[PDB]
DNA sequence: CTTTATTCACAAGCTTGCACAATCCCTGCTGGACAATTCTGAGTGATGGCAGCTCCCACCTTTCCTTCTTCCTTCACTTAGACTACATTTATTCAGCATCTGTATTGTTGGAGTAAGTTCCATGTTAATACTCACCACTGAGGATATGT
DNA sequence: ACATATCCTCAGTGGTGAGTATTAACATGGAACTTACTCCAACAATACAGATGCTGAATAAATGTAGTCTAAGTGAAGGAAGAAGGAAAGGTGGGAGCTGCCATCACTCAGAATTGTCCAGCAGGGATTGTGCAAGCTTGTGAATAAAG
C-alpha cells in the first residue's frame, strides 16, 4: 500500500530518465553489469519498469537502479 | 452489465431541432428495439416511440408524429432521437430504454435521460400517494380502460434518477428485484404490492401497459417512508 | 541495402503459412481472451487445456475459412486488399 | 481471482496477419483487424456459452474438451482430434 | 464350440459385436437386425481403409513413414467425393491446401 | 481404479497394417481417426434410425443401413460402400 | 376415480399425453420422466402462441381477418430470434420480406 | 371397411389462437405450417434433450434436459421466455 | 410410358427474370439464364435423387410429398406446410 | 410516343413480385423437368400433386435467396447487373462448389 | 448415359503439336479424373497420365513426361491433351477414359480414340491367342511383376473399337457386364474366366493394373470363336 | 593448388568466348537446358564465371560448359 | 528507355543423435460369443378404392422475335496515400518446477420415481353441414413519371 | 424555378362461392390405479490436475521511416439490356374414363431379444525402439540492383 505507490513513482521516475537520456534498458542492464558487477537482463529492466516482478525483488533491486540514475545525472 | 449511454442536459431556443444519442453496450444491439419515453411533471412520463435496428423499423406515438423521429446506427451501436420545431412545452426528461421484440418482454433497462429545455388506454392508478411505516404492506392499484391480456409492467423511479423495472407481465420479478415485490391481476385489475417497507421504498411507482399500440403509462403512486 | 518490392515477402509468407500447420496465435493471450468471455456466463469456473487448445484450433480455422472467403469477395471487386466490407459480405453469404 | 478486462488486444496484428496470410491474402487493409477482432470475439461468445451451458449441465465446474467438442458441432463446425 | 467372432466370420477387421452393442444402446431403433452391424461395420471398415491409403500415400510422396493429420487433412481435401463427406469437418493441426489465387501472383 | 474408455485404435491399426505394411501412424492421426469413424458412425445410424421410423418400423436391418449409406455417402463413395457390406453380410450369411 | 387431463392439471393448452406418448415412441431415451412432457408442451404452446400473436398483428395490419402463410412469413422474417431459429426453414406460399437495396434506388 | 385417421396439433393451435387473437382465423395452409413448425420444433428439443441425456450416461430425460435443450436451441429471450413458460408449467403441474 | 427430353428449355426467360425480381435485382445479363438452368438443374437433381431414394425404401413405385420433405431437410433446407 | 425509362419499370417490377406470394415458374413446364429429372433414376416413377408442388416451392426459394445472394456479390462489385460470375461467388461462399 | 466425345483422325506434320479434345457428358465433371491412354499395334496399350478436373491435379507417365500435356477446361466440361514435337513413332491411336478418384475404381467409360499419324510392374499374360470354339471354358492370366492388392482389371477390345470394361477390382463385374464373365486371383497372381462363349466374344482382352504410379496394361490375348 | 589454377584458365576461356560469341549468362542457362536436359540458373553460370563455387561444383560443372564450348563454335 | 550480369536473401537437399513418442508386451476384467428359450415384428397374400395418369377442348394470357433507345459497364490515365518491408527497441510468451487445494472420480444405499398391465371413458378425427371473409368487376383519388416550359 | 398528360397503385362499393367453422358418431388413446424394479441423488474418501508464482531464455510485437503500387476517381465509347409492339403458342382449368398401386387386415414364422456362463479380446500401464526433427553445411534459385547497348 505504502510501498507500491513509492516504486511506480520510482519506476516512472526512471522511465523518464531513460528516455531523456537515450538509453535503451539493454545498456541500462550492461551499465549496471559493469559498475555493480551484477548484469541484469533486458527483460529484467523491462519488467522493472512496469513493476511486473514481486515486491521482495522490486526492493531488492531498487537500490542498484538508483545508484545508476544519481550517477549517469553526472556520467 | 446492459449500459444505455446519453449525453448531458440540452438549452434550445425555440423553432430548431436538436439530436440526442442513446448509445448502448453489453448486449447483442440488433435484437432488441430501443424505445424512447418523455417524462414532465405536468402529466408524467409517456410514450413516444421505438426503433428496432435489426430492419430500422420504426413505430412512433400518434401525438408525437412529425415532432419526433427516430434513427439508428448499426455500426456505433446507437439510435438517435430528433425533435424538430421545439415550443414551450417540450423541455422534459427524454429517457430511452431497451425492449426485446417479444411481446411479454417490457422496458427492461433504461438510460440517464437527456434533460432538454426551451428557451387509447387510459391507465388508472387509484392511491396517488400514501405514507406507511418500516414493516407493513403497500397496496397500488392500476385500473385499465381496456382489456390488455397481462401486458403491463411495473417502473420504481427515485427522484433525479432513470426508471427501474420491478414487475413484467404482471406476475414476473424482473432481473435483480428482490422477492419482497409481487405483482398480481389480470385482464383490466392489476395491482402492485410491497412486502415490507425500507428506507429506499421512497419513490414514484408507475405502471404500464403494452398490450396495445400506442403503450401508455400510469399516472404515478407517490410512496413516502415512515 | 535490399530490399524485397511490396508483396514479395508476402507471397513469401503465404507459402510458409500455407505449408504448416501449427497455431499462428501464442497461446497464453487466447487462454486469456477465453476466460474473460466464459467469465461473463459463470462467475468461477476452471478450462481443462484441451479444452482451450480446441477452442483455438476451431477459432483459427474458422478465421482461416473466413480470410478465404475474403479474399475471394475482394477479388470479385477487382482488388487485392481486404477491406471490412469483404468480411462483411463474406459473412453475409455465409448466413452470420 | 481476477477481473480479466480487455484482453482482445492480445489478438496482435500480427497474429491477424499471420492468419490471413494461411488464408492467402496477399494486402489487408489497416481496418481490418478491429473487425477481425469483432468477428472472433462473437465466434468466441456463441461457441463459449454453449460449452459453459453443457459444463453446467453436467453439474461440473471445469469446462472439458468434449463441451467444446459437442458445442461446436452443434453449430456445424464438427472438429476433429479431441475426444 | 470355440466361441469365434462375428468379424472374423464376416471377415472384417472392424468390431462387428462392439457395433451391434453401439447400434443397442444408442437410442437409435427398438430392435437390430443382426446384419445391420456387419454391415456396418464394414461400411466403417472400407471408408477407414480409403482414407488410411490416401494419408500414406501422401506421406510417402512426402517421404515420411508415419502418419501425421496434416497427411489426413491432404487425403480428404484432394478429393471430391471425401471432402463433401467431411465439408463441414475441422481437422486438428492439418492446416490448408495450398493455393494462391492466379490474380495475385507477379506479373 | 480409473475407468477404461474404449476407441477404435486397434482396428484402425489393423486396417492402415492391411493397406500400408511400412507406414505408421502417430496419436494425434489417432485420435483424428477415432472421431472421423464415430462421427461416421453417428451419421449412418442416425439416417438409418429415421428411415426406420419414417416406415413405421421398428428394426434396424441391413436395408436401413444399406439406403442410409447410399443417402449420406457421395456416389463413388457410396456405390463402394455398398458392394463392401453386401459383399460382408452375404460372407457372414453363407458361414457357420 | 375421475377426471383432469395432465394438459389442464398444468394449465396448458398443448397435449401433455401425447407429447409423453410422442417422446416415449420416439426413441430418445430409456425413460422419460413425468416433468419432461409438461416442460415441452409448455415451451410449444409458448412458441405457438408467439408465432401466431405476431401473425395476428400483421394480419391485422393488413385489413384482414384471417392468418395465411404471408402473414406468418412476414412475423418470422421481423424477427431476430424468430429469424434466427426458423432462419434455415423455407415457408410454402411465404413469400419474401419487402426489401430493396438502397443503391438500386433511383437519383 | 377400411381406416383413415391421422393426427396432428390442429386443434390446440386453434385453441391457442383463440386464446391471443379471439376474432381472428387461419387458413388450412397457415395450419399445415403451423403443424409442421411445432412437429419441428419437437422434434429439435427432443434430439437434443437426448443428446444430453446420452452425454451424461443417463438413460432418463428429465425436464432438467428438456431446459438444457431449450437453452441451448432458441435463442436469448426467446429461451428465457420459453424455460419460464416451462418451469412455471411444471410448478403448476407438482401442486395438484 | 412416353421419353420427356429438352424440359429445362420451359423454364423460360420471364420465369427467371420474375424470380430474380422477387430476389430484388435490377438489372441482368443476357448470361445469367443459363447458369441458373444449370443451377436449378443441379438443384433438383439433389434433392430428387434423395426423394426417389426415400421412395425405393418404402418399396413404392410414387414419390410422396413426405419423400421430397425428408431430402429436402437432410440437404438442410427444411420446407413447411406439407406435411411431417 | 411515351416511354419508360429503364430501371422504372424495373423497380415496380421488384416490388410487384416482392409483395406476392404466388409461384413464379409455370407449373406444367415444372412439372414435366421434374419427371424428365427423375426418370434418370428410375423408369415408370408417379408422383403426387403435392410432391410437385412441394419441389416447385422449395426451388423457387432456393433460386429466389440465390438471386439475393447473386444481387449483394454483384453490387459488392460496383455494379446494378447480375453477371454469372455473382452467382458463382454466390455459390462458392454458400458452400455449394 | 455416361461418353467422351473425341476428335477425328489427325494426318500431322512431324515437329509439331496437336490438340486433342475429351469433351464429357451425362456426369458430374469434378468428381472423376480424365486418363490419357496410347495404343499402337507394335506394343499395344500404355497409360500415358490423367488429369483430376477438380483440383486440376495431373500426373503423367515418366516416359511421356514432357511429351505430353494435359488440360482441363470446367466451363466446356472438356480434357485437352498437347502431344508436342511430334515424330513417326507416335502414329497411334489415343483413348481417354473416365475413372473415379476412388483407389478400387477403374477406366469405367472410354472415348472413341483419335488415331494420330505423324507423316516399374510388368504385366504378363500367359496365352497369347487362344482359339476356342462355341461352348468351352475361357482362362487367361495376368502374372504381375509386383504386388498389387486386388487392384487389376480386365478389358475387352474389339477391332477398330474402344475397350469394353469387363472386371475391376479382380473379382467385381463392370456395370451391365453379364454374370458369364468372372475374375479371380489377388497379389501377384489373376486369371480372368469366360463362361460360353458367344459369337461377339472375339476380341482382344487385356489386364490393366492402377496399383502403383504408373498404370501398366498386360499383353493382351486374342479369342476367336469357331 | 592443380585445380583452382585450371578452373581458373577455363574460366577465363569461358568468358572469353561468352563475349566473343555475344551470348549471354541466361542464354548459356536455357542452351544448357536444352542439349542436357538439365536447366541451370544464370547466377550459377556468372558464379562459375567468378569462381565463387566450391571447388567439387566447379569440377562437376566443367565438362557440361566444355561440351557447349565445343558445340558453340559451329552452331 | 531494354536487356543483362553481379549481388543478395532464402528455402531446399544432405548428414548425424537423440529423446519424444510410437510400438509392443503383460495382466486382469469385462464384454462378446454359445446356447436354449421366449417373444414378438414383419414378410406374404387378398381387398377396396382413391388418386395418378391419359385425353379433348377452348381461351386468353404468356412467351417469343424485332427494332430502336439509353445508360451501364469497361477500359485508359492519373495520383494521393496507405499499405509493405525492415531495423531497432521493447515486452510478452514459453518452458520447467513447486504448492496447493478445489473439484472430478469411485463406492454403496436405498428411496423416489418410472415402467408395465387393466379398465374405461372422455376426447380428437372424420363426415355432414351453414354461413362468411376475401377475390373479380368497376369507379375513383393521389401521387409516380417522362416530357416540355 | 415551373406544368402536364400517362400509365401505375391503393380505396372502397356487391355478389358470391371456396373455404372455414359448427354439430353428431365413435373409437381409441390418455387417465386412474396398483405393483415391480431400478436409477440416480446423497454422502464420503481421495487423488489429481488446474490455478498460481518464479525465473530466465526465446520469441515476438510495437515503432518509426522510406517508398512503391494500388485503390479510387474521371472521362469516353460502345454495346448490351430493356421497353414496346405484334404474332404465336401453349398453360390452365374443366370434364370425363381407367386402372395401378397405396393403404388396411390378418396370420404365422422366422428372426431378434433374454438370460446365464465363461473365456479371450482389449484397455491400462510399463519397457523398448526408431522416426523425424534440431542443427550445421552446401547449393541452386528467384528477386532485385548495377551496367551495357
Amino acid at each position: 500500500k505504502a510501498l507500491q505507490k513509492e516504486l511506480e513513482q520510482f519506476a516512472k521516475l526512471l522511465k523518464q530518465k531513460r528516455i531523456t537520456l537515450g538509453y535503451t534498458q539493454a545498456d541500462v542492464g550492461l551499465t549496471l553489469g559493469v559498475l555493480f558487477g551484477k548484469v541484469f537482463s533486458q527483460t529484467t529492466i523491462c519488467r522493472f519498469e512496469a513493476l511486473q516482478l514481486s515486491f521482495k525483488n522490486m526492493c531488492k533491486l531498487r537500490p542498484l537502479l538508483q545508484k545508476w540514475v544519481e550517477e549517469a545525472d553526472n556520467n | 452489465e446492459v449500459q444505455l449511454q446519453q449525453s448531458g442536459p440540452e438549452l434550445v431556443e425555440p423553432g430548431t431541432s436538436v439530436k440526442m444519442p442513446c448509445k448502448a453496450s453489453g448486449y447483442t444491439f440488433t435484437s432488441y428495439t430501443i424505445q424512447w419515453v418523455k417524462q414532465t411533471p405536468r402529466q408524467g412520463l409517456e410514450w413516444i416511440g421505438y426503433i428496432y435496428p435489426y430492419n430500422a423499423g420504426t413505430k412512433y406515438n400518434e401525438k408525437f408524429k412529425g415532432k419526433a423521429t427516430l434513427t439508428s446506427d448499426k455500426s456505433s451501436s446507437t439510435v438517435y432521437m430528433e425533435l424538430s420545431s421545439l415550443t414551450s412545452e417540450d423541455s422534459a426528461v427524454y429517457y430511452c430504454a431497451r425492449k426485446s421484440s417479444r411481446l411479454r418482454s417490457t422496458l427492461d433497462y433504461w438510460g440517464q435521460g437527456t434533460s432538454v429545455t426551451v428557451s387509447d388506454i387510459k391507465m388508472t392508478q387509484s392511491p396517488s400517494s400514501m405514507h406507511a411505516s418500516l414493516g407493513e404492506r403497500v397496496t397500488i392499484t392500476c385500473k385499465a380502460s381496456q382489456d390488455i391480456r397481462s401486458y403491463l409492467s411495473w417502473y420504481q423511479q427515485k427522484p433525479w434518477k432513470s426508471p427501474k423495472t420491478l414487475i413484467y407481465y404482471a406476475t414476473s420479478l424482473a432481473d435483480g428485484v428482490p422477492s419482497r415485490f409481487s405483482g398480481s391481476g389480470s385482464g383490466q385489475d392489476f395491482s402492485l404490492t410491497i412486502n415490507n417497507l425500507e428506507s429506499d421504498d421512497t419513490a414514484t411507482y408507475y405502471c404500464l401497459q403494452h398490450g396495445e399500440s400506442p403503450y401508455t403509462f400510469g399516472s404515478g403512486t407517490k410512496l413516502e417512508i415512515k | 541495402p535490399h530490399r524485397y518490392r511490396p508483396g514479395t515477402v508476402a507471397l513469401r509468407e503465404i507459402r510458409r503459412y500455407q505449408k504448416s500447420t501449427e497455431l499462428l496465435i501464442r497461446k497464453l493471450p487466447f487462454q486469456r481472451l477465453v476466460r474473460e468471455i466464459a467469465q461473463d456466463f459463470k462467475t468461477d469456473l476452471r478450462f481443462q487445456s484441451s479444452a482451450v487448445m480446441a477452442l483455438q484450433e476451431a477459432c483459427e480455422a474458422y478465421l482461416v475459412g473466413l480470410f478465404e472467403d475474403t479474399n475471394l469477395c475482394a477479388i470479385h471487386a477487382k482488388r487485392v486488399t481486404i477491406m471490412p466490407k469483404d468480411i462483411q459480405l463474406a459473412r453475409r453469404i455465409r448466413g452470420e | 481471482r481476477k477481473v480479466l478486462r480487455d484482453n482482445i488486444q492480445g489478438i496482435t496484428k500480427p497474429a491477424i496477419r499471420r492468419l490471413a496470410r494461411r488464408g492467402g491474402v496477399k494486402r489487408i487493409s489497416g481496418l481490418i483487424y478491429e473487425e477481425t477482432r469483432g468477428v472472433l470475439k462473437v465466434f468466441l461468445e456463441n461457441v463459449i456459452r454453449d460449452a459453459v451451458t453443457y459444463t453446467e449441465h453436467a453439474k461440473r465446474k471445469t469446462v472439458t474438451a468434449m463441451d467444446v467438442v459437442y458445442a461446436l458441432k452443434r453449430q456445424g463446425r464438427t472438429l476433429y482430434g479431441f475426444g | 464350440a470355440k466361441a469365434k467372432s462375428r468379424s472374423s466370420r464376416a471377415g472384417l477387421q472392424f468390431p462387428v459385436g462392439r457395433v451391434h452393442r453401439l447400434l443397442r444402446k444408442g437410442n437409435y431403433a427398438e430392435r437390430v437386425g443382426a446384419g445391420a452391424p456387419v454391415y456396418m461395420a464394414a461400411v466403417l471398415e472400407y471408408l477407414t481403409a480409403e482414407i488410411l491409403e490416401l494419408a500414406g500415400n501422401a506421406a510417402r510422396d512426402n517421404k515420411k513413414t508415419r502418419i501425421i493429420p496434416r497427411h489426413l487433412q491432404l487425403a480428404i481435401r484432394n478429393d471430391e467425393e471425401l471432402n463433401k463427406l467431411l465439408g463441414k469437418v475441422t481437422i486438428a493441426q492439418g492446416g490448408v491446401l495450398p493455393n494462391i489465387q492466379a490474380v495475385l501472383l507477379p506479373k | 481404479k480409473r475407468s477404461r474408455k474404449e476407441s477404435y485404435s486397434i482396428y484402425v491399426y489393423k486396417v492402415l497394417k492391411q493397406v500400408h505394411p511400412d507406414t505408421g501412424i502417430s496419436s494425434k492421426a489417432m485420435g483424428i481417426m477415432n472421431s472421423f469413424v464415430n462421427d461416421i458412425f453417428e451419421r449412418i445410424a442416425g439416417e438409418a434410425s429415421r428411415l426406420a421410423h419414417y416406415n413405421k418400423r421398428s428394426t434396424i436391418t441391413s436395408r436401413e443401413i444399406q439406403t442410409a449409406v447410399r443417402l449420406l455417402l457421395p456416389g463413388e463413395l457410396a456405390k463402394h460402400a455398398v458392394s463392401e457390406g453386401t459383399k460382408a453380410v452375404t460372407k457372414y450369411t453363407s458361414s457357420k
